[PDB]
């Protein structure tokens, strides 16, 4: 239940990485291990040479406090970095627990590969099962799909030539955009809003390539999301596997989700302006 | 369509001795009205030299 | 959308069965290639610029268009499952 | 153009210099201009005389006397221009005259010692620290002094607190315990204060005569009469009641530490604590604090009055004499001068301890300058305060108004011991005393709500953070031009009128007059009013005063519009708003953005960058112009000349426009024709539709400059040489790279193009033998060189304008250690209005451009003129911002009358006035219409009949006057343009001032397919190189699993985020055009397993049976 | 409300594709007719009824009386404060009712009144603020000021009144900035405590149920009355019948999911006075080990049909609980 | 026994969710005193390990 | 090849810690500024946590795909990525016992109960 040999984390989990000018930024774990090693070696030397009892007890106390600090900091005093930087050191328990620890970032997958984000503008010309996607960011998002599809044709010989062709926008061709339209014929993408209060904050859509910068959004989902058009942005993700494509297109597509899960009240209801128009046209 | 200056080397510079910036010069040139008298004629290159 | 989703939902008890059926059909189409289809002769999907939906622009729509016919049968255990599930992943 | 003003009020006083707070604070802090002999001592000289005269009586070499005489500073090393070009600090060296004295013979006086360099404030009020310029914002906290607060539990009694500073010092409390105890905790332990009172030399006879005479709670101290007659042994007893374990024979050790200098607050005499003393209680607090050391015994001037007055409150009632914690009269503002002074004196005390030690081990005496004082502590402390402090924050130079507001912003948080971000909900709300001193609307929405604010326009801090509101003296029935400045406490006692009350000039014109008794809206008679408000503008900040029709707007919308005023980018051709408030000229003048004629004279020469003007004195002076200066936030600051050669000017007249000034008027935005009607769906909820007319002529366009920087630094591999040559391949695109490393000016650049050609070493310890031997047999000497060269980041690029190179050959520049050179390249582009951009009015009607329509199909008037911007009415009733409607009506009147209008915020134009103006405008409009011989269109006829059926226009009138009445409503007929048929029912149209808001990468698409991954976890995040991914959080995870989505979440957690082998295999497969493989365990979980393993824990994955299955391939197993 | 009912009925009786097409057509035509119809907001559209004028006079008179009622010592500070609050809160409602009476009588096609009558934008409180008066304004202490706001945004507020309303503006801002945090924490607690519950199940042999009442036990000290239609719908819709019930000559067989029609029929029957409590299945009695059975769970989804076996009810339940919390 | 939502969330048979929720220290200590073989039921655990969710598909 | 079904968490015996780690660290010397390579037996040692380089060993004689598994001629390193330094673990043999802080400071003191 008490520990005799203390494990030492693999170096890459606490790497010393040079920042600039030879200086090295280090994880505090390295400092804690260094202090522990120094205390342990001092204990070994002191016990080897001679035993002044009070001194031996004192150095035992320092070793014990070093181990305790390494396991976690704060429960007994606050061992800190070198004086002048009064930031308490970060220990194992600090890495695990907390509002942003190991648990609250690997539970989360804070980073994804094929993602983008942009401001959103209304897309009234669109049907409900569609959304507008800027051609440049869509081209970037489907890059492997684009490479494969234009390799199906003779636009480029190999993948490296195609990537170098796409690596600069001065080499774009209308054949490239034809291929991009070819890729996304049946594909869907997930549109997402940052505060995801309920199940409808993620919705799949059929992308439509547009010329512009903003994301064109069907107005009827203006209430499914709490998304007005006062400058708020949305993110977009691109599922890869065919199995995931089927999932999104069948049970996440906005055309199939018209009623709340909180109650039978519809959320695809006509919004403010449509209501105004229909009331105007059906009044006596 | 296009503007060339013997002195400057980009759009956001300024000519010494000129009160207006290059931006102002281009904006003023934007309102210049040119009437062609030969319908077959397509592209013309007017020249301007001034001092003092 | 897709041809008659209402008909799709009517002909299965629960939607997740429908999703797994359509996607497993899509995976079968991918692995065997699009030769193992059961709507081949006349009614095939078609692109606009050319006839590209003959081969493989989108397999999910292929599977769903397949399922609207009576040529697809699905069940919890209709075939010895072990044989198929251990030949599927090695090709 | 004319300008018509509507407000009918005489501003007796004009605005004080809107930036005088910081200017006066720093000018009082630094007395360099005044002779050192001058009486002025507060500030830096106060710190010098307070701590610097170190004395040492008997410690080794006794008689150490290091005294202060004078100080001076007069020569900055460099002017600020290159100090921004080169990352220096616009500072001045500091010198001090000191001298050393001993009890023996010897008077070793050193007139000059250099001790640190202190930053010098620029003219506007900013500081340049390391190239960039920052601003130190004021802070607000508790005023030092005496306060009384009710007991937290006991409802009949209360407590008294006297609060000095710093924290590691006194904080004294008096409390009453009913058993007959007058308890007093000095620092941490309570104490019967009667012993200390006896220490003060007070006997019980005068204690009853002067203190216990009135109150019956004197028995709470007169009961303790046993130890009430101990003159001096009470000092020993009191020190004994302390627990240091030390001998009691230390008469003035801790007894006197609350004496003169060390502990008790040195607050400014008269007011900082003395007004908090004398005004609160008693008559006068002579000296700085409570102390006596001329006879060893002690004297008091605080404890006795405080106890007396406390007992008066708890027994009798002098008044409702309990002090509000948040009352503005009990709160004080530490300006930049106070913060700088305090940090300076902390560094000075550090230096004092250092010199104490240096004397301590020093042997001889002829060592005054060198062996005593070292500049490292004080200089480092000042540099740290000006660089890494919380309140010294980056300047917000997006536009002159932004800079002004940032300079006059008051913050509640600060160093940390005062208030923090976690818990402040009690104090975030406004107080009744903010009226006229703090703008109740200026606060920024978000976490820092209510904590950060800005003082009102007419506000003025007098000498110690005590905001004074101007007021006009009212004597009898006459309002005198006399203007007197009240603090909160001073105002809390009189009756104050309101600026809107009817006035006969020098006589009140009303019978029942509104007033504020004590923050209470009451109605009184004119005879009972003593003071009057100068002007309603004194109630709101500078930024809010620019919104024209505040009287018809909601506080939320007014707040958010006032915030958006700050972040409006200056346009290429920006113009003054059609409706102004009247502070535009003051804002552009006081914020030093333009150039003005300092004296009567005539212009001599005016060029694109410099103006030479010969004054009436015969002296000619040259003014240079920052032609295209990059802002802090990336905009462009230009001075455009506004005078011609040989043009007479007046004193203080305009010479050159600022970045956002039309003619001495704050111009940040445009004046456009707006039609308030719902278009198809393009202005759906808050989106905006704009014409292409605003783009065919550049009307919303802005120059944006990006400043790239790349360094060559000395490595152990060897110095990295910035050379035009490219190591391996790229030479075709090198054509734009003309000279050695730096790209040629004026050359357009695309993303992925070289800007600076930098070369590093091929190998860290050994280069590639292939390429090494390559270059060896081509050119004898090898080339151990790898390509690490700055290229345009993916995205966008414009035109290179400037390139600066700083090398080791330093003229006056310094570089980071190990860095041989640095080159900075400026690339500018002309951003044009497009869909992604956003606009806003001054009333907060936030919007985003949704579609640009071609000119033909947008609605147009009966005349050929088409409207510019179409706005959705749905946003008006949901919020409450009717100000924009009034602005639209005024703009409609002005567009035809060709004139501008100035209306004060709470003295604007009455509805009859604007109606009459619209009548004149319609007269002009329809008279011009008839001059060409046209009557009324049939479409207009049917629209009129429909409006008649809707009750808009009275029936029975000819179309002429019916349409005139419709115009009086501000609504005119429009034609759809797409159909030609008119829009059924009238439409409201006018002119609004719409500004383009700040537009960074927020619109730009951080869309990536593959980017840099982190080191600890392989979750992809880039930044400078690549955008990085998007957070998928947990709420998105919860929603994703709320559906039946199972594999989607699996792929998005492993295949696309963490599984390194999984993601590599997936990328290869999709390139190969085959289905993605099944995922594996994410690396974040392996990190978790190893982290748990680091502790004494042990986690392993088990199979269906108790058989561990190793997550790792074989790496966990040994050998 | 009519549009919402129309959409729900179309979804019930037609399905997915036709409902989506109906929504598309409705959106397109609503946009076109909103454009061609030309609804705009002018300053004169915020009409001020003259009747409120004399109302104010009356109220002022009353206040004077109440004020002299204080100067004779008949009232305490608390009594006077409560009287003033009651008087002003009554006259505010009087004025708002007068405003809508004016709008319906005179100008049916007023853009503000039109927007309020439809579900487009606005509330009667906001319209009263625009045209009438925003009388009672809250103090930072949580109480309300004695002196109300006489003017409205059609007119111009006095400086003092604007400073007063700034109190409420700041209160709203801070309350957003903190209650959002609290509600998010609550939602996280919910989603953790419920994440285990997913419907994987056979119909559990639950011979148990819950009896949903139809009458409020106590609105007066002793009185029974039928519950509101909204409560009954939110308690019964999508539930599964515990045991067979026949109330109005109609045999509701045991195990029949309750649609909207069934709930309306039951409400009508209870109005006639035949039954008071409905026995229904519920998760509260489900005997499934981890999760709930299909029957014990119910019928409500994004669809109408009974729930598919295998979808996480716990997480959607927690999200449904937490979502309105941000807007409370 | 009726307890608040927090205590019920904490005291659960699976330790992964409890450790992930409120206080990792106490939860991990308790689950380390006695070997808690966490069964992979409940969605949070399967998300943590990255395996396929029991719910949904 | 088997699927993960359960996750067991338990205490670690001292012999467990010895079995996990590959060698012991004695020097508190991370890395010298001059020698960018790992310094000593310290917290970043090469042969205690695996090679820091990509694929080559210290010398590189027996490295190639015909004979990667054959023990190196002048060396003893099996071909592997840097990922070994992500997973290979160290240990410290304290001359004196110590207690895990959790079991002594948790609100229910496991040692204390
Ligand atoms: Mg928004
Ligand atoms: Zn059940």
């Amino acid at each position: 239940m008490i520990l005799e040999a203390v494990p030492v984390l693999p170096p890459d989990l606490r790497p010393m990485v040079q920042v600039d000018g030879g200086r090295f930024a280090t994880s505090d774990l390295n400092d804690l291990y260094r202090r522990l090693i120094n205390r342990n070696n001092r204990l070994k030397k002191l016990l080897a040479q001679g035993a002044p009892e009070i001194i031996i007890r004192n150095e035992k106390r320092m070793l014990q406090e070093a181990v305790d600090a390494l396991l976690d900091n704060g429960r007994r005093g606050a061992p800190v970095t070198n004086p002048g930087s009064d930031r308490p050191l970060r220990s194992l328990t600090d890495i695990l627990s907390g509002k942003q620890g190991r648990f609250r970032q690997n539970l989360l997958g804070k980073r994804v590969d094929y993602s983008g984000r942009s401001v959103i503008v209304v897309g009234p010309q669109l049907k409900l099962h569609q959304c507008g996607l800027p051609k440049r960011m869509a081209l970037e998002l489907f890059k492997p799909f684009l490479l494969k599809k234009m390799e199906e044709k003779g636009i480029a010989p190999n993948v490296k030539a195609a990537r170098r062709m796409l690596e600069r926008q001065r080499d774009i061709k209308d054949e490239v955009w034809d291929a991009l339209e070819e890729v996304i014929h049946g594909k869907v993408v997930l549109l997402n809003r940052a505060p995801t209060l309920h199940r409808l904050g993620i919705q799949a859509f059929q992308p439509v390539l547009v010329e512009g910068q903003s994301i064109q959004l069907h107005p009827l989902v203006c209430e499914a999301f709490n998304a007005d058009f006062d400058g708020d942005q949305m993110a977009v993700h691109v599922p890869l596997s065919s199995f995931a494509q089927a999932e999104a297109r069948i049970q996440m597509l906005s055309a199939h989700n018209l009623l709340s899960p909180a109650s039978g009240e519809p959320l695809a209801k006509p919004s403010r302006d449509i209501i105004l128009g229909l009331y105007y046209i059906t009044q006596v | 369509t296009s503007v060339y200056i013997e002195d400057v080397l980009h759009e956001f510079s300024t000519i010494p001795g000129v009160k207006e910036d290059v931006v102002e010069i281009i904006l003023n040139l934007k309102e210049l009205v040119v009437r062609f008298l030969n319908p077959s004629l397509q592209t013309v290159t007017l020249l301007l030299k001034a001092e003092g | 959308a897709e041809p008659g989703i209402d008909k799709l939902f009517g002909m299965v008890d629960s939607k997740y069965r429908l999703t797994v059926v359509v996607a497993k059909r899509a995976q079968q189409l991918l692995r065997h290639g699009f030769k193992n289809t059961v709507l081949e002769p006349e009614e095939r999907p078609k692109m606009q610029t050319l006839e590209g939906l003959f081969d493989d622009p989108n397999a999910v729509t292929w599977a769903m268009k397949e399922l609207l016919t009576g040529r697809l049968v699905f069940g919890e255990n209709l075939v010895p499952e072990d044989r198929l599930q251990k030949e599927m992943e090695r090709l | 153009m004319e300008i018509k003003r509507f407000g009918r009020i005489r501003e007796v006083i004009p605005l004080p210099p809107l930036t005088e707070i910081q200017v006066e604070s720093y000018r009082r802090a630094l007395q360099a201009d005044v002779p050192p002999e001058k009486r002025e001592n507060v500030g830096i000289q106060a710190a010098f005389r307070e701590t610097f005269p170190i004395e040492e009586e008997d410690k080794g070499k006794g008689g150490l006397v290091l005294d202060f005489l004078e100080y001076r500073l007069g020569e900055p090393p460099f002017p600020q221009d290159e100090c921004r070009e080169k990352d220096l600090t616009y500072q001045a060296p500091l010198y001090a005259r000191l001298q050393l004295i001993h009890k023996d013979t010897g008077l070793i006086k050193e007139d000059e010692v250099f001790l640190g360099h202190i930053p010098l404030m620029t003219e506007d009020g900013s500081f340049i620290i390391n190239g960039a310029d920052r601003v130190i914002v004021s802070q607000i906290h508790r005023s030092p002094g005496v306060y009384f607060t009710p007991d937290p539990a006991r409802p009949g009694r209360y407590i008294a607190s006297i609060i000095p500073l710093p924290k590691r010092g006194p904080w004294i409390d008096l409390e009453v315990e009913p058993n007959g105890v007058v308890s007093m905790k000095v620092n941490k332990r309570k104490f019967p204060l009667v012993l200390l009172l006896r220490v003060l030399g007070y006997d019980q006879e005068t204690l009853a005569r002067e203190l216990g005479a009135y109150g019956e709670l004197v028995q709470g101290l007169m009961d303790e009469s046993v130890f009430a007659m101990r003159p001096e042994e009470a000092l020993i007893r009191l020190f004994t009641l302390l627990r240091p374990g030390d001998p009691p024979k230390r008469d003035k050790a801790v007894a006197y530490v609350y004496g003169l200098i060390a502990d008790p607050r040195r607050y400014d005499l008269g007011e900082a604590g003395r007004y908090k003393a004398e005004e609160k209680l008693g008559i006068r607090l002579s000296g700085r604090t409570l102390a006596r050391f001329e006879d060893g015994e002690f004297k008091d001037e605080v404890f006795l009055p405080t106890l007396r007055y406390l007992f008066a409150l708890t027994a009798g009632v002098p008044g409702h004499e309990v002090d509000d914690i948040d009352h503005l009269g009990n709160r004080r503002i530490r300006t930049v001068g106070e913060l700088m002074t305090d940090q300076f004196r902390v560094g000075l005390a550090r230096l004092a301890r250092g010199v104490r030690e240096r004397m301590l081990m020093g042997s001889e005496d002829s060592l005054t300058p060198a062996k005593l004082v070292n500049s490292r502590p004080l200089e480092a402390a000042i540099r740290e305060f000006f660089s890494r402090s919380q309140l010294s924050q980056f300047k917000d130079e997006t536009n002159p108004l932004s800079s002004l507001r940032h300079k006059r912003r008051i913050s509640a948080l600060g160093p940390g011991g005062l208030t923090r971000e976690r818990a402040g909900f009690d104090v975030r709300d406004v107080h009744r005393t903010h009226y006229g001193r703090i703008c109740p609307v200026e606060t920024p929405e978000g976490a820092n709500i209510g904590l950060i604010t800005s003082l009102a326009a007419y506000a003025r801090v007098d000498e110690l953070g005590f905001i004074r509101t101007p007021y006009r003296r009212v004597v009898g029935g006459v309002v005198t031009d006399e203007v007197v400045y009240m603090t909160a406490t001073e105002e809390d006692r009189y009756t104050i009128a309101q600026a809107n009350t009817p006035l006969e000039g020098n006589r009140i014109a009303a019978e029942r007059v509104v007033a504020r008794r004590k923050g209470e809206p009451v109605i009184v008679s004119p005879e009972e009013v003593e003071f009057m408000d100068v002007s309603p503008k004194q109630v709101f900040s500078v930024n809010t005063n620019l919104i024209p029709f505040l009287e018809h707007d909601d506080a939320n919308r007014a707040l958010m519009g006032s915030n958006m005023q700050t972040q409006a980018v200056p346009l290429i051709r920006a113009q003054a708003p059609v409706v102004m408030t009247g502070l535009e000229e003051r804002v552009v003048r006081d914020s030093l953005a333009a150039l003005y004629a300092e004296e009567d004279g005539e212009v001599a020469k005016v060029d694109g960058n410099r103006i030479v003007v010969r004054y009436e004195d015969g002296r000619l002076v040259e003014y240079p112009l920052r032609r295209f200066y990059r802002s802090n936030q990336g905009t462009a600051l230009d001075q455009r000349p506004r005078v011609v050669v040989g043009q007479r000017v007046r004193k203080g007249d305009l010479l050159a426009d600022g970045p956002a000034s039309e003619n001495g008027f704050l111009a940040l935005g445009q004046n456009v024709l707006v039609a308030i009607m719902p278009f198809d769906g393009y202005n759906f909820e808050d989106a905006i539709v704009i014409s292409e007319e605003l783009l065919k002529r550049d009307f919303y366009t802005s120059i944006h400059i990006e400043r790239y920087e790349i360094e060559a630094r000395d490595t152990k591999l060897g110095p990295e040489r910035i050379t035009r040559d490219i190591p391996h391949l790229s030479e075709a695109a090198l054509r734009d790279l003309d000279e050695e490393g730096v790209v040629r000016i004026g050359a357009e650049v695309k993303p992925g193009d070289i800007l600076v050609g930098r070369t590093s070493f091929k190998g860290e310890s050994e280069p590639t033998p292939e390429e090494r031997l390559l270059r060896s047999i081509f050119g004898e000497k090898a080339r151990d060189v790898k390509d690490t060269s700055l290229r345009v980041p993916p995205g966008e690029g414009g035109i290179v304008v400037r390139t600066v190179r700083l090398r080791r050959g330093d003229p006056g520049v310094e570089l980071k250690p190990g860095v041989r050179e640095v080159v900075r390249v400026y690339v500018a582009q002309k951003r044009k209005l497009q869909v992604g951009d956003k606009l806003a009015n001054r009333h907060g009607n936030k919007g985003v451009v949704a579609k640009i329509l071609p000119v033909e199909d947008m609605p147009h008037l009966p005349d050929g003129t088409p409207v510019d911007v179409i706005l959705n009415p749905l946003g008006v009733p949901s919020r409450m911002n009717l100000g924009q409607i009034l602005e639209t009506h005024l703009g409609l009147a002005g567009y035809f009358l060709g004139q501008r209008y100035i209306s004060p915020i709470f003295d604007g134009a009455k509805e009859p006035e604007i109606k009459e103006l619209l009548a004149q405008a319609f007269e002009v409009y329809f008279g011009k219409r008839k001059g060409e011989g046209f009557g009324v269109d049939k479409r207009e006829v049917e629209v009129l009949r429909r409006a008649e059926k809707l009750g808009l226009v009275t029936p029975g009138k000819t179309p002429e006057e019916q349409l005139k009445e419709l115009f009086l409503q501000g609504k005119v007929v429009l034609y759809d343009g797409r159909t030609g048929e008119p829009i059924e029912g009238p439409i409201v149209v006018g002119q609004m001032f719409i500004m383009k808001l700040y537009h960074m990468v927020e619109d730009k698409m951080h869309a990536r397919s593959t980017g840099p991954y982190s080191l600890i976890t392989q979750q992809p995040l880039g930044g400078k190189a690549q955008f990085g991914g998007q957070r998928f959080g947990e709420m998105e995870v919860w929603a994703l699993e709320a559906y039946g989505a199972a594999h989607t979440l699996q792929e998005m957690l492993t295949l696309k985020s963490d599984d390194i082998e999984g993601r590599n295999a997936a990328y290869e497969a999709i390139i190969k055009g085959e289905d993605v493989p099944e995922p594996s365990v994410p690396e974040s979980f392996r990190v978790l397993v190893k982290e748990l393993q680091a502790l004494a824990l042990d986690v392993q994955t088990l199979d269906e049976k108790d058989n561990p299955v190793d997550i790792f391939e074989g790496l966990a197993s040994k050998r | 409300n009519s549009l919402k009912d129309l959409v729900y009925q179309a979804f019930l009786r037609l399905g997915m594709e036709k409902t989506a097409r109906l929504l598309d057509a409705l959106k397109y035509y609503g946009f076109t007719f909103s454009t061609t119809s030309g609804i705009t907001i002018g300053i004169d559209d915020a009409v001020i009824p003259e009747e409120k004028k004399q109302y104010l006079e009356e109220a002022d008179r009353k206040l004077l009386q109440i004020e002299q009622a204080y100067e004779m010592g008949f009232l305490t500070d608390r009594e006077r404060y409560d009287q003033i609050l009651q008087l002003w809160t009554e006259t505010t409602e009087k004025v708002t009712q007068a405003v809508f009476k004016n709008f319906e009588e005179n100008y049916p096609f007023n853009p503000l009144y039109v927007m309020a009558q439809s579900g487009a934008r606005g509330n009667p409180q906001q319209i009263r603020q625009l045209c009438g008066l925003r009388g009672l304004m809250q103090k930072p202490s949580g109480e309300t000021f004695e002196v109300p706001v006489r003017s409205s945004f059609r007119e111009g507020l006095t400086v003092l009144e604007y400073f007063i309303s700034s109190h409420g503006a700041r209160k709203g801002g801070a309350d957003t900035a903190l209650r959002t945090a609290d509600s998010g924490y609550l939602t996280r607690k919910l989603v953790d405590v419920t994440h285990e519950i997913v419907v994987r199940e056979a119909d559990c042999g639950t011979t148990n149920y819950i009896s949903v009442p139809l009458f409020q036990p106590d609105e007066v000290t002793r009185s029974l009355r039928l519950r509101k239609r909204a409560d009954i719908e939110a308690g019964l819709y999508g539930r599964v019948l515990a045991r067979e019930v026949e109330v109005l000559g109609v045999r509701l067989e045991e195990g029949r999911y309750l649609s909207m029609d069934d709930v309306h029929l039951l409400i009508k029957a209870a109005e006639a006075g035949e039954i008071q409590e409905v026995p229904v299945r519920s998760p509260l009695t489900c005997q499934t080990r981890y999760g709930v059975c299909q029957k014990c769970y119910g019928y409500d989804l994004s669809m109408a049909r009974p729930v598919s076996i295998g979808e996480a009810v716990g997480i959607v339940a927690a999200q449904s609980i937490g979502e309105p919390g941000t807007q409370l | 026994l009726l307890m608040g939502v927090t205590k019920s969330a904490l005291s659960t048979k699976s330790w992964l969710s409890a450790a992930s929720f409120q206080n990792t220290t106490h939860v991990l200590t308790e689950a380390a005193i006695a070997g808690k073989k966490d069964e992979l039921i409940g969605l949070k655990e399967n998300v943590i390990l990255g395996r396929l969710i029991p719910a949904g598909t | 090849k088997k699927e993960v079904r359960k996750v067991r968490i338990a205490l670690a015996s001292p012999e467990k810690i010895r079995s996990w780690s590959y060698g012991e660290v004695e020097k508190p010397e991370t890395i010298n500024y001059r020698t960018l390579k790992p310094e000593r037996d310290g917290l970043f040692d090469e042969r205690i946590f695996g090679p820091i380089k990509d694929y080559e060993c210290a010398c590189g004689k027996y490295k190639r795909q015909r004979f990667e598994g054959k023990v190196c001629e002048r060396c003893g390193v099996e071909v592997t990525k840097s990922i070994v330094r992500r997973y290979r673990m160290g240990h410290i043999e304290l001359a004196t016992p110590a207690a895990h802080i959790w079991f002594v400071k948790d609100v229910p003191s496991k040692i204390g109960t």
